[PDB]
């Protein structure tokens, strides 16, 4: 697969974000405790709550297409759909909101994942979201200064930095620390204090938010010297206008 | 013929039924089975004989939380439905040997009802389904018991509610798939609004056959809006085949390509794959590192686009076993193909744009609700000219109980009697069999 | 004893009330009245700042070659010119409209299961309790969770809030009394004993809208703008993502599968959406209606309360406005609840049927309708020929028709328990009527009159209902004046007489028995008098944001 | 100069314009600004007087951890945090849609042949004047024929009138000139030749109904109470019968076949009658605004005029409360009329085109589209990347879009002279803005955007419309905020470029032509200035009527 | 040719199309008919009036017996006739959706 047009390093980031045997560069650990503590649906060592029993207890009619379609393991034992949402700065952080959409859907089974100018959001069997979840935090769809995990309050993607180069947060979610330089997650992702904090790592420096940055902008790749990735949204456009009279 | 195409029939199985079928066969022009199902549809009726004692006994009637106090009349109607359903049958038919039915199901408890035929070729529309029922059955109650006239007047509240103060039948005990005439967004649309749910509970969940039983009803209704006229006629009718129906076992084949491990963005690949090796489309252009898609048939490629689309839906809400993102699905489908290729998506980008209010109506406060009380008459899901709703019914037919409101918390009247009709039921069984008898008349 | 109109004519007139002839045209035509003549000079002094010519005396006939009379309103001491019971001078009636309007009932039953079963999270009186503060924050139009948000002013909008209700006493003692409607304290026991059982353990929020936005936009706007705000209090109160697949199960139950609409929808030649006035069905105005929880030891008083709600509402605000406009339909409403004249006739009633049958002792059938509302008619028309000052106050033939049919429907009703024999006792009292004086109505007054009895017991599609369930767009009602609100009487009267809670909706009786509404339901008659008084304070005024 | 945004960025906050960083945290939440503390207070006092919470700047999340930005509303130097822009707090905003509301354009043509043909009088303008003078006194709601009238307090209904208009010049001299809208006085010559060449001999009514009436009742209340008065003063000023036969043609007439609605009514699901927001189409709303008759030389200035007029009143109004609620949609709508923002863009596509083609001289094709918008389009994006200070102003992504596409397909339609092919601009606009910024607007912005190209130049049944004919109501616009007031500018544009007098109904632009009016139509960004500062007086008040 | 579209008193100014319809009246017709039919030789009927000012169209009665209703009758005579008329004269894209206003007027909006 293609994936997008374009020759800029943004374009190849986008393409790179979609493939799905493009390795995504895993740039902090995350425990599965602390995976769990930052979503917030569930306490440490409490079961999977159920919206619908198991499939197997279920015995349901014979369908050709749910027999060809393999259940992932959340929906074969009847997990809540649960959520992660993130919230990317147009100061070049590195996935930004339509770059998830597309790519969760490349990547991801099972998955409803919505786009906003800023929030970003993906629902699905909960125990499968904790898998995605430490993907999504762990790697490049991260960073930790100008990506926030954030259910409510999402105001920033389109603020001005602060003096540490932190996106704003109205809930101050994540805290970096004048001292020692490592952001920390203090609260879980709709606001609520954690009993200790999830170190998320050393906020990208400058140089490696432009080699990883999905946003096109004057300052960085302009879209508009993109020609190839302009021609074919020209192109969408027409065949669509066309297509749309006769 | 006008159209040269022709295209393989297979049943919910995946085996061929049969091949070379001209394209118009399945025109619901031409196509008899499809025929029957729209004056099915317009002529039947659930009649809630439990519902109307229960109300009667009580008296609530004419909506949700109404009672007259002092109007309560016990009548033992479910124990005398035989004789009341004879005395309606009576007053419902035009003559004896007609195609009336009236059967009980429940134990009596309720009634499938449809109504004859030839009551709707001299009716403007198709009100005389739920009309002629409701007072064939007010009028057989209030005869079964000598009901008083004093009295009678609560026995036609408990079965049609607060009509007319009301325009619907609001606190009704009768329920169709079709609603009232003055509900339309526009002239046209009345086999559009048919709840998704009322859908999937007609068909059993069976997923190809609430696919089929959607897409015949949004596709018909793009002939009666006038859609179908002219320039656009064969991208419906192909819409219809390949999307709904199944045609050359393209959404089955891609549904067992990607079903395992499958996502949206590897049944893209494969369509895309397909419509290549098929001749659909071919690189117009190279762009660095980048082949530039054409093609010289727009009706077959948006068809092919549109199997695909159906197939994404089945292997993602498939694989969820959760229907709420059939809205993701419609949109990101749709995205990811024409970055992938060059070309429009389906329906020229009217699925995507359905698809962003439609997860937007899903997933927030303003309205809408969850995919299954959506319907190709709402507001949000109207755009789409019959490409999107019938995905809608495939991934409601997959979800395993994620929703609150379901086809059990909103259609069971409609399940316990519309499934009894074979034809609704398994649409896709008898529409190939009605395009394979014909196939020399096209 | 006096006859109980009689204190009024006395009032009106120099002759008492029996003399049979006049003096007119003595009188300086509008001069003789303090209302006209306040018209008069304030046209000229809009007229003047305008540049176009307003009101002005001189033009068309001149008013006031008789006597132009003042009102006593029924039940008060109040004497008014006619002119302040016009709804555009009278902010009690505007008010009245306003707090029917922008009210809707909205279940927290699916709500609750919601939380529950999709998001698997708790519901207690705590949070609950914690949602009720959240809400009652955001409904006049405040934020709770995005940054950069701005709202609206709070003293603008000082008449919204939420409140809930549930016949659940554990629960309903529990919450903050501030937020809740307690049955138990605001209905006699056996009412309260009734309404309880309707509601069991189902929870209901009473959501009233700013005033302010209800005058900007219309009725429809109601249930759209309680959900909106019931969605927000549900994400912040419950932690749920701000905007999750579950937030639109919220949506569509707060805005389709559990609220209640006070008026349904209209039909194209009369297209309106919800809460307006003709979409209210007779039943639901009866119920809205809170004379019948005060005074339910007389059911005359009760029926007739509701008379005075309908036949303001629906005479003068949507006949005369909302489907016709101009100087409107006044005096046909009025005929319905000033002079006492409708109380004479309807205890008259009521002590007939008493005393011959006993309240709801009478057979339902059509034997006591040809019996009481035949002797109630011609009380009432006998009354009219007895005093010529009766018949110059209620001057026109529509407005005698309705009262004296009113009286005739609702004794009848008294007399049966049943609704639908007292309306057939109206529809008999005007074809009394029209052969004992060859006049009934204006031109167009019978057409629903000649349908009348025919469509009382019909069970066809568009004929047959009980009368509580029709209303406004029932479709012989659905355009003259003189009816509506006399029919919502007729749909109290056999319930007041029963002594049942509520007519139609236990849940519409609710949600009106509030003192934070801005109108009192429990006093409509005393409300209509103060607001002619001009000393009633409605909310929705601009200025708080207009200069000095 | 200077981009015509940055004196409101350097108001707006510390930091040169430029500036990438900043502090938050540090204002004390909503301690920084003046109208919120205004509220904290208000919101105590509301709560403690009805005995139920209301305000409370502590539940839910803490405003003001940003700056709270003051908005300068464009072309004026009035600068107001955005809650004095939000409808419920701004009388000039309610009272510019209780003037569309009220207003009814009605013929006399089917009338006066009526009077000729049918009851054999002649008209002339002496009869013409002595029906206005007639038709004013009765309109406001006071009486001409019959005795014992009660009638509206003139001073409570003095905002409501009639006047005339008529393309011929020596018919309107002859006519009272207190009643006629001057089409010569009211327009530039060459406006006034078109205007009048399309009314001809034709005289129509401009009829104003109270404001009063109009929030008490709704939209569908204008045409109804219109012609009662209509009919009424037919009646008396032509010596009618009061009630005969030919009555019925005048209201035939006034009611239905010379009668021209501000909106359609609505389909069911979103039901509504006539005269409503949502059944005003596009190019009607540019025709109200009045800004096309007094600053023709600036076809930007008209567009942006029209732009304001139409965000606020479906977004803020329609989309924010007739069809939501709550906090609603102030800053979506302010994102199109505020800090000179939208007028940057436009301004550069407008000298853009005028240097590359010429107005209204470029090919009304695709080729000119994509030039034209994707230039626009990329002007305006790159302003918010080298202006952190715009990013953070205008902080949603739907408000860019809105505002980029606006300029984008205006300066399209300002090249080709014809809406349509602004409107693909506009799509191609967001196309483009979606693949920049790898984002647009909210979740449910863009389905009409994504259906939007295919459906720009369709011709199927409920999809192809030129756009001045397109609404709220068009399928694909029904919903969303940041649209519909940008189509009435994008449908002024090429009209405004060509020096057209009006965009789609030459009836509706001069029936505002009219400084009776309440709101000035010629200066709406004025107005809503005025109105935030709290300095505009609406109609429409209780106060004469209610305690000192 | 005046752009005289959606309603009474309503024009667009630079809109206007001079277009040949009458005298090129049995063209269009003959072009209406082939997509008004389901088969050649049904029961659709159209036939010119009063020197090709007016149609009487009759839509064939097998797209009611397929139809919930009656408004396939002018929604799908509206469209072949919009459709033809735009085919006689190489409407473009650009001034096509001007034929649909002046066959069916201001509808969606309305
Ligand atoms: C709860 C929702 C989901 C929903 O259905 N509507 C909400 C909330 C709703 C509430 C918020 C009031 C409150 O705080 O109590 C109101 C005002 C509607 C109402 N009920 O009155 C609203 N949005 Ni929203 N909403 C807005 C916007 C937005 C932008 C904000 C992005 C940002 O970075 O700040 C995003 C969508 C996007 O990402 O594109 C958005 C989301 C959301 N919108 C998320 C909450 C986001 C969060 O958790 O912070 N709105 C805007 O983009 C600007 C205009 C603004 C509206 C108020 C106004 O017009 O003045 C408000 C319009
Ligand atoms: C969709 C529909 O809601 P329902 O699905 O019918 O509840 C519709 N609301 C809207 O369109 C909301 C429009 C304004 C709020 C969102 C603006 S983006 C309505 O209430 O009639
Ligand atoms: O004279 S009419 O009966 O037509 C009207 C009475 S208000
Ligand atoms: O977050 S949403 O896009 O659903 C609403 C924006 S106001
Ligand atoms: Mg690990
Ligand atoms: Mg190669
Ligand atoms: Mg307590
Ligand atoms: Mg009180
Ligand atoms: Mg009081
Ligand atoms: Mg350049
Ligand atoms: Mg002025
Ligand atoms: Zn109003």
């Amino acid at each position: 697969a293609q994936y997008y047009p374009g020759t800029t390093k943004v374009a190849q980031n986008r393409r790179n974000f979609c493939n799905p045997e493009y390795e995504l560069e895993k740039l902090r650990e995350i425990s599965d405790e602390d995976v769990v503590k930052i979503l917030g649906h569930r306490a440490p060592g409490e079961e999977y709550p159920s919206v619908h029993p198991p499939l197997e207890e279920m015995d349901e009619p014979e369908d050709a297409i749910r027999e060809m379609v393999e259940p992932i393991d959340g929906a074969k034992a009847g997990d809540r759909v649960r959520y992660i949402q993130f919230t990317d700065s147009m100061y070049f952080a590195p996935a930004q909101p339509y770059v998830r959409s597309r790519a969760y859907l490349c990547r991801y089974r099972g998955a409803d994942a919505g786009t906003l100018s800023g929030r970003q959001i993906i629902e699905t069997r909960e125990r499968d979201l904790e898998k995605i979840s430490k993907e999504l935090l762990e790697t490049e769809f991260f960073d930790p200064a100008r990506s926030g995990v954030r259910g409510k309050s999402v105001h920033g993607h389109s603020l001005r930095l602060d003096e540490d180069g932190m996106m704003f947060d109205m809930l101050r979610r994540q805290i970096y620390n004048k001292d020692t330089g490592r952001v920390e997650m203090v609260k879980n992702q709709i606001g609520d204090e954690l009993d200790e904090p999830v170190d998320l790592g050393e906020p990208l420096d400058e140089e490696t938010l432009m080699e990883k940055t999905t946003i096109y902008r004057v300052d960085g790749e302009a879209y508009r010297d993109d020609v190839e990735a302009v021609e074919i949204m020209q192109r969408i456009h027409v065949l669509r206008s066309q297509g749309g009279f006769n | 013929a006008k159209f040269e195409d022709k295209v393989d029939l297979y049943d919910d199985r995946g085996n061929l039924v049969e091949e070379q079928v001209p394209l118009e066969a399945l025109s619901p022009l031409r196509n008899p089975a499809i025929k029957s199902i729209v004056q099915g549809i317009k002529r039947t009726v659930a009649v809630n004989l439990e519902g109307i004692e229960n109300a009667l006994k009580t008296a609530k009637v004419g909506g949700p939380a109404c009672k007259i106090m002092g109007r309560e009349l016990d009548l033992d109607i479910v124990g005398n439905a035989e004789s009341i359903a004879a005395a309606a049958k009576e007053m419902i038919q035009v003559t004896e040997d007609d195609d009336t039915n009236v059967e009980l199901l429940g134990g009596g408890k309720r009634a499938l009802v449809q109504v004859p035929s030839a009551r709707f070729d001299v009716a403007a529309e198709y009100s005389a389904a739920p009309l002629v029922t409701a007072t064939a059955f007010v009028q057989a109650i209030i005869n079964e018991f000598d009901v008083s006239m004093y009295d009678a007047n609560m026995v036609k509240a408990a079965v049609l509610g607060r009509y007319p103060q009301s325009v619907e039948y609001m606190g009704a005990n009768i329920a169709t798939m079709l609603d009232i005439p003055q509900k339309l967004e526009g002239p046209g649309y009345a086999l559009r609004n048919i709840m998704v749910n009322h859908v999937v509970a007609a068909t059993l969940k069976n997923t190809l056959q609430a696919a089929a039983l959607s897409t015949i009803l949004e596709q018909t209704a793009m002939f009666e809006m006038g859609d179908a006229v002219g320039a656009f006629e064969r991208m419906h009718l192909l819409g219809l085949a390949y999307q709904g129906m199944n045609a050359d076992n393209l959404v089955f084949d891609l549904v067992k390509a990607n079903g395992k491990e499958g996502t949206v963005g590897s049944v893209i690949a494969d369509l895309v794959e397909r419509a290549l090796e098929d001749g659909v489309i071919k690189v117009e252009k190279e762009l660095t590192d980048y082949k530039v898609y054409g093609t010289d048939d727009l009706a077959m490629w948006n068809a092919y686009a549109a199997a695909g689309l159906m197939a994404a839906t089945m292997v993602n809400q498939g694989a969820a076993r959760a229907a709420q993102g059939v809205s993701s699905t419609l949109l990101y489908y749709n995205d990811l193909i024409e970055f992938e290729t060059g070309l429009p998506s389906v329906d020229f980008g009217k699925v995507e744009g359905t698809a962003v209010g439609f997860s937007f109506f899903s997933h927030s406060i303003y309205g809408g609700g969850g995919p299954g009380i959506f319907n190709g008459n709402h507001i949000v899901t109207r755009h789409s000219k019959g490409f999107a709703i019938p995905c809608v019914a495939a991934a409601m037919a997959l979800d395993a109980g994620t929703q609150m409101f379901s086809p059990e918390a909103t259609s069971g009247l409609i399940k316990e009697v519309f499934s009894q009709v074979d034809e609704f039921r398994e649409p896709l069984k008898y529409v190939v069999e009605a395009a394979a008898e014909i196939k020399n008349e096209i | 004893a006096d006859k109980l109109f009689i204190n009024a004519l006395k009032k009106k007139f120099e002759e008492s009330p029996e003399e049979k002839k006049t003096t007119f045209y003595t009188l300086g035509g509008w001069k003789q009245s303090e209302r006209k003549t306040e018209f008069v000079n304030a046209g000229k002094e809009v007229a003047a700042k305008r540049g176009i010519p307003q009101y002005n005396p001189d033009i068309g006939t001149p008013l006031g070659q008789r006597v132009l009379m003042p009102y006593q309103v029924s039940t008060t001491d109040t004497y008014v010119e006619g002119d302040d019971l016009h709804f555009v001078n009278n902010a009690a009636m505007q008010q009245m409209w306003d707090d029917i309007r922008r009210t809707v009932i909205v279940g927290l039953n699916h709500a609750h299961a919601v939380i529950e079963k999709r998001l698997g999270k708790e519901v207690t009186p705590e949070t609950i309790t914690h949602y009720l503060e959240t809400v009652n924050h955001a409904m006049p139009g405040a934020a709770v969770v995005q940054e950069h948000m701005v709202e609206t002013h709070p003293a603008l909008v000082a008449d919204s809030y939420v409140k809930v209700f549930t016949g659940n006493d554990e629960i309903a003692d529990e919450i903050d009394p501030a937020f809740v409607i307690d049955i138990n304290k605001q209905f006699p026991e056996d009412q309260a004993e009734t309404l309880k059982a309707e509601v069991g353990d189902g929870i209901w929020q009473v959501v009233r809208i700013p005033t302010i936005v209800s005058r900007t936009c219309d009725g429809a706007t109601t249930s759209r703008w309680s959900a909106m705000q019931i969605g927000m209090s549900m994400i912040s109160a419950y932690k749920q993502a701000a905007g999750e697949a579950a937030t639109g199960d919220f949506a569509y139950a707060a805005k389709h599968a559990e609220v209640i609409h006070m008026g349904t929808y209209l039909p194209v030649r009369r297209a309106r959406g919800e809460n307006e006035p003709g979409g209210v069905p007779f039943g639901y105005l009866a119920d809205i209606c809170q004379s019948s929880r005060v005074n339910y030891e007389d059911p005359v008083r009760v029926s007739l309360d509701v008379v005075a709600t309908g036949a303001m509402l629906y005479d003068q605000i949507w006949l005369g406005s909302y489907m016709s406009g101009g100087v409107g339909f006044t005096q046909y409403a009025t005929a319905a609840y000033t002079d006492n004249i409708l109380d004479d006739f309807t205890y008259f009633g009521k002590e007939y049927v008493e005393d011959k049958y006993g309240l709801c002792e009478a057979p339902n059938n059509m034997d006591t309708v040809l019996d009481v509302a035949t002797e109630v008619t011609f009380y009432g028309l006998e009354q009219y020929e007895e005093y010529p000052a009766l018949l110059e106050d209620q001057f026109g033939g529509s407005q005698r028709a309705a009262v004296v049919a009113a009286a005739a429907g609702c004794s009848t009703a008294f007399a049966t328990g049943n609704a639908q024999t007292g309306l057939s006792g109206w529809y008999l009292s005007m074809y009394l009527h029209k052969e004992q004086h060859s006049r009934l109505g204006f031109y167009g007054y019978d057409l629903q009159d000649q349908c009348g009895a025919s469509n009382v017991f019909s069970i066809r599609g568009d004929e047959g209902l009980p009368l509580e369930l029709r209303g406004p767009n029932y479709p012989n009602y659905a355009m003259n004046v003189g009816h509506q609100g006399e029919y919502a009487g007729i749909s109290q009267a056999p319930h007041a007489a029963r002594g049942d809670a509520f007519v139609f909706n236990p849940l519409v009786k609710i949600a009106f028995a509030d003192d934070n509404l801005v109108f009192d339901f429990t006093n409509v008659r005393g409300e209509f008098a103060k607001g002619a008084l001009r000393e009633f304070e409605p909310a929705g005024e601009r200025a708080l944001i207009t200069p000095a």
